[PDB]
């Protein structure tokens, strides 16, 4: 409805993936939206080009329910992650349309043990509005060195 | 202690199990990179990657960086990433084309795109000197070990070791079958490559790719959850393609020692030789319409019956039939790899494959997917493990028979270990020749 | 070239002075993981981190992983965290409960809580194979060398040198102490464990511990700081806790003269014999009352009158009586360490004795601390100045008398510094022993 | 009184941090405040458990005034530190009550010579109103590795 | 394999080419920096940097920390940056005043400024000890290698190889020039430092500078886009500096040929005999009149005239004459290399010279100019390169003639290959004279 | 004209660096314009003391134009630059004296290849008003390690 209320928004939506509460984060999306991370720079679409992460509702459950189990081996210890984010910026805002979009540089930090990995790049953010509350469509996550050989990521950014 | 000691070298494998020294040791890593990765055949790329003139791609194997180009004749040529003056690189990048020549970046000597010279600015230098009697005079170093099927091309840096014809023998049916699918009969190169580090020796990954005892402990946690979340929903719903290519990695031991596995000579071996865990994957009709028009019934049941789980050609790739898709393995160190996951595309089949390529590679190669986690975690597990003292060697005595020393084509259950025990028997024999 | 080299090692070291070699070596660092850290005694925990029967901790003891277990008798056992059939670790973490038995997270191999095998799975694979010829079929490999003090776990890895009776002689009193401070004679793990990383060789930290001409000088600008901050109060308000804890750093010479040191065999030492910078820490009425209810008059004035100031078993531990505070040395590299600090609650005492317990581990130890800022730089600047020439050799001719060659129990002043000499000595020792 | 005042008394006091103005910072605290870096994560308290750092009034005083010493060898290049924000968000707003809590992620850098590091974490702010003037009573610096190893880190974060 | 083999360190080079182990080898860094580095003479510093008594720097010179000060009676002394006690620095930063006497901050031992002893800290604990015989008691170790020409500071850290004078010869003549184009006659360090980090060997750096075949091939997308940019602009509208310096790296081959080339013994070079690159830049009047008014119209003339392109002092120095702008190379290892770039000011002279000594030192050896981002990638493409297979030489044949065996001071034409072979021959000599 | 204006020209800019919008990013740039990076801290000005970086309208050019080269062999393959920013803070706003300071800290990432590295540091904005348009006369960018061993930086930062 507002803009603020879209920025709020995704500071939350970071901020539940931080304190681990998936079940929550996982509500957010609508039934049909993807959580999206390309492997090109401007790829297309994530149908017919491979990506690093192309979860429907489905896949987003598997993963989410994996690390209760008491047997996910590169879970133990866990893992912890932190994000860092840039203010958002509404790129496109169509009220009548029921359509925003929002543009975010982030921070990505994930650590285990005694080892730590950063990444940085861009959120791209597609909201709608469901029965009075802000909903996602899709999640796009541009990482700066997609292309670049990278090591095991286990947490969701 | 092991350069110039070559019986040293034999005593860290017998005949039902192996050292540690073979995972951890990085003397032992240098001396491979001398002289086995040096010794044996190598994919490089595919023809489909440089089709035009003067096209190139730059790999590194063993070491050595290589320039593969195709030449003015259409044919593909490798040569040495180095400049015959004092060593620069030529052509900086993965890919590209030159057009009809390389030119130095440093003082701009030229070369053909077959790597002899062609020119070098500023002759009048050179006239009383001896640059002539050298071998910068011939241009780039090229390998004449340079071999092509179905658009596989693969090199081999030295002149020690079997021929191509006779080091393959007949494993490559199984890139033959990767070809058939396609009612042209070509692949091209479509989809990206994943690239995925491991910090693990090259070796455990290469033995995970026949492995059957392994998924059903390892993957349990990720298998195991997708096949418990669908186990509920009606027997007639269909299944998503996640889940239909999730659920077979829990399968009983009965399905995987009943899958089978072929072994050949020098490390070459493929599992599944009579159905596998890629055989239901359901059925799209238009695709089969286009091979029953261009081959006809036979052999389109013929072709399409044939399903391989996955094909080793020793000692850096790997392919998949039924699914299109490869794994090169790129050593790096004594305890670092790096893994590349390409796909293809079938020319003339409808867009259907592809996405059933894309699908698979990104669920079981990207470095975000859970089983290469878990897969992962277990590689990372035993390198360090491997430090303990006490008992210093793994067992791989699983099915082991000594009929099996008489080598050739055998085929055997699902859960033998035979193709291990292979794989060190011509390693052995790969770094000893040239010691 | 130290390697098969006797002689060339015991010349690194002389009656008064070292080489600076025992401080940057490499190949001198993988030689001692080798061979002195496998030839003595090293704390691995203390029992009330493993309560239960089938609790675990994990450790690294001289570049092997190690598994210490409560079996199901009550007893601890050690073994190497590798897995029998290829190596993998069984156990991920710092510390854990398997219940019943191991199983391995590769192809779920299953072992005993004391490291014996259990059951393989698929076991009809097996039948006419040598793997029960081997040493896959006992199990794990285990550690016939532990042994508990109070609780403290020790740990020595081969066969060569004396065993913890002789190896410990009468330091053990220390450990008495620490544990004779609590109604119940029982001490816990409690409060958290500080890890610190140095760029330095462990040795010169070891060393730091009995020196008492540095702490006048490195820790200067923090205690004197300290010491001038409280100046100009009354004499009759509190000191601050960590005023009383800063203060003692800055004293004169003959404080630290008179202050005392004792040595033992096998590089153990003590230091503080008659007082200490411990002495006063003002004093709590509650757990003097207990302590009374507890054993008596005489009894509690001999235990509460033991203020020694540090002890030093060789090679990577050192505690504190008063405070109940250890710190354990874990070397990685020639010029990489890593220092854990830990904290004992006493059994049945009131709340402040942990809490100034915490507060000194706290003030002291951790990366956030001055002290050991200051005693860090000293370190790192030991360590690169280390490598000029010239004068290659390290003075340790304070106090020195040929009269303490004949070993034993010695008592002296607190500059003495004997204790450098007597842990090289033993160090020499423990490395020829097993060339 | 307002959220933006809070908002900026954070900024400005990693601004005053990044600045070497200590005498100035350390006088935004009362006089029974806490500076706490905690142990563990989730951890209840400084008294009974072990931190990084707990220090009143007393020992913020001292090690400002050791970084003047000119014997502070450990600082000999002095140090250099930057801090990078997310906004605050402010959690709890009590104008009755005179209580404010303030969430932040941040990362922070801290370089010596040609030494370089950093680390990622949250900030959580308390502030109150002494006689017009907002001033802290106590700040917690979560860190994501705090149980790590970690090396020397030799100023305020 | 080549330590204590000085026949396969002479193996490495020919007459008229190089191996690439020269470039690559890791332990034959390690044996240069024992041995190399050691037995030639380095640049330190310049004498403004410690203008007063009791200044100091420090320096690192061949894996050796050294002190360099000015002692009480105003000379200059160079001493080892290590303490007599344990080898613990004495000065922690890169400048510095120490006062009257160096004290370490470990137990605070005091030596003079020229290193000798001064007092030990509770002496009263070595009475009967052995400290007065070791070479403890004589203090810091020194260098008595130690000269200064017009205020830089070269040092030479053993006692093998050519004294000062006969190792330079003649080329001091270039500093003399740097020197004499100020009216005082006095250089000062001013404009700050510029370092550099290079993922290359410091010989590839060291031969960059006097080789005028790369300028117009590697540099061409900076300086040719530059002159294109020019090229339009009215030929009476003043030229930029940028565009002034930077227009000349495109010349034709005839330019850089009659640029002209001079070499010395023992790897000392200066490119430009006749004219050079930083011939032009303009004229400033006022810089004219005060030389005029200093030496006359004779002297100003034969100084002004006087514009060597660049000048190489082996192993670590090259300066410019008319830019007063000065590199030092600070190896690493194999493939690290650091460059430093400093600037002086003329006393006496107008700021315009400052001014633009300081813009052309940002706009060449910055590490965010686009010239050394050109040069570098050129290094880094030389060092990956360098590990192929086939050819294993470097060619260094242009304008070869055996006549130059004879030595001397040797004037040829600008793209000779001359100078980097007489530094590769110094170089074998100085590293076999003390096999 | 209002403070939210120059916030946005500031991430504009962040932004039209990152999108390699080169030909945009220098129109921003009044004619005599300086793009100051300073060699140590608290340096004077730029004339008298050696910089990183001290370019005019002249050298912008230059380096935009040599990027578009087929021949510049340290571009192959180019590399890519991302920014996160805090939010700028205006410390001087005269609206009739035409001269605005702003200040912001950024984290700066430049990947080539498999390589990465990463800046932090703080960014000063002279902003004035042309004929309605918003244009910098100054950017000034002070590194926190400006003075220690860098390798080679290819982008604008
Ligand atoms: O091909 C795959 O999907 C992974 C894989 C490697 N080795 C295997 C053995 C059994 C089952 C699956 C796999
Ligand atoms: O135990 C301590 O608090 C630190 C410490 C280590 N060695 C010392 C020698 C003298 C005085 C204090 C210490
Ligand atoms: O001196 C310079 O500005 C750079 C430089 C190093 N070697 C050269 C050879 C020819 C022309 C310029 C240079
Ligand atoms: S290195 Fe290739 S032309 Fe010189
Ligand atoms: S490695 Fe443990 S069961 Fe195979
Ligand atoms: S090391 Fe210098 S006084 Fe001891
Ligand atoms: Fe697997
Ligand atoms: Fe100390
Ligand atoms: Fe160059």
């Amino acid at each position: 409805v507002t803009r603020q209320d879209l920025i709020d928004f995704v500071v939350n939506e970071a901020h539940l993936l931080d304190t681990r509460r998936y079940e929550e984060w996982n509500a957010l999306f609508t039934d049909d939206a993807f959580y999206w991370v390309p492997l090109v720079p401007d790829q297309e679409d994530g149908l017919n080009h491979t990506s690093h992460l192309y979860e429907d509702k489905l896949l987003r459950e598997l993963r989410i329910e994996r690390l209760k189990s008491p047997r996910a081996f590169s879970q133990q210890p866990p893992s912890r992650c932190h994000h860092l984010l840039q203010v958002p910026v509404v790129e496109q805002f169509d009220a009548e349309g029921n359509r925003f979009v929002l543009r975010t540089g982030f921070h990505y930090t994930e650590s285990q043990g005694d080892e730590l990995q950063f990444y940085v790049g861009t959120f791209f953010h597609h909201l709608t509005v469901r029965d009075g509350a802000l909903r996602m469509t899709l999640k796009r996550v541009n990482l700066l060195n997609c292309d670049a050989a990278l090591p095991a990521v286990q947490l969701f950014i | 202690s092991y350069r110039d000691n070559p019986d040293a070298i034999r005593a860290l494998v017998q005949d039902d199990r192996v050292h540690r020294d073979l995972y951890t040791s990085q003397e032992l890593f240098e001396l491979e990179q001398e002289h086995f990765f040096a010794n044996t055949w190598n994919y490089v790329g595919h023809e489909s990657q440089l089709p035009k003139p003067g096209d190139w791609i730059s790999n590194e194997i063993a070491g050595r960086p290589l320039i593969v180009a195709r030449h003015s004749d259409g044919s593909v040529r490798a040569m040495m990433n180095r400049c015959a003056h004092k060593g620069s690189r030529l052509v900086n990048g993965p890919c590209g084309n030159t057009g009809k020549f390389f030119r130095c970046p440093y003082h701009a000597w030229t070369f053909k795109t077959d790597g002899s010279l062609l020119a070098i600015p500023l002759k009048t230098g050179y006239e009383n000197t001896a640059l002539h009697e050298c071998e910068s005079a011939k241009g780039l170093t090229t390998l004449r070990y340079v071999r092509s099927h179905r658009g596989f091309i693969f090199v081999k840096i030295s002149d020690a070791g079997p021929d191509f014809d006779d080091y393959f023998g007949d494993s490559l049916s199984s890139i033959d079958n990767m070809a058939d699918r396609s009612p042209e009969g070509e692949l091209e190169i479509a989809g990206g490559c994943l690239r995925f580090m491991h910090q693990c020796n090259w070796k455990m990954f290469v033995e995970n790719l026949n492995d059957t005892m392994h998924p059903m402990v390892a993957h349990e946690s990720s298998a195991g959850t997708a096949k418990r979340m669908w186990a509920d929903k009606p027997e007639d719903e269909p299944k998503p393609m996640a889940v239909e290519q999730f659920a077979p990695f829990m399968s009983d031991y009965k399905f995987f020692e009943d899958m089978g596995i072929r072994t050949y000579d020098n490390g070459h071996s493929f599992t599944g030789v009579h159905f596998s865990i890629h055989s239901k994957y359901k059925a799209i009709p238009a695709y089969d319409d286009a091979m029953k028009a261009r081959y006809g019934e036979a052999k389109t049941a013929q072709i399409l019956g044939m399903a391989r789980h996955n094909t080793v050609y020793y000692p850096n790739l790997t392919i998949k039939g039924a699914i299109q898709a490869i794994r090169v393995v790129k050593p790096i160190s004594a305890d670092r790899t790096l893994i590349e996951s390409w796909t293809f595309r079938l020319k003339g089949a409808p867009p259907e494959l592809l996405q059933r390529t894309t699908m698979y590679n990104r669920l079981i190669n990207s470095p975000f997917s859970v089983v290469g986690h878990d897969d992962l975690q277990a590689y990372r597990g035993m390198q360090a493990g491997l430090h303990a003292s006490g008992n210093e060697w793994v067992s791989l005595h699983r099915n082991y028979d000594p009929s099996e020393l008489k080598g050739g084509e055998i085929t055997t259950g699902g859960t033998n270990e035979l193709p291990m025990r292979n794989q060190y028997r011509a390693w052995v024999q790969r770094m000893t020749e040239t010691m």
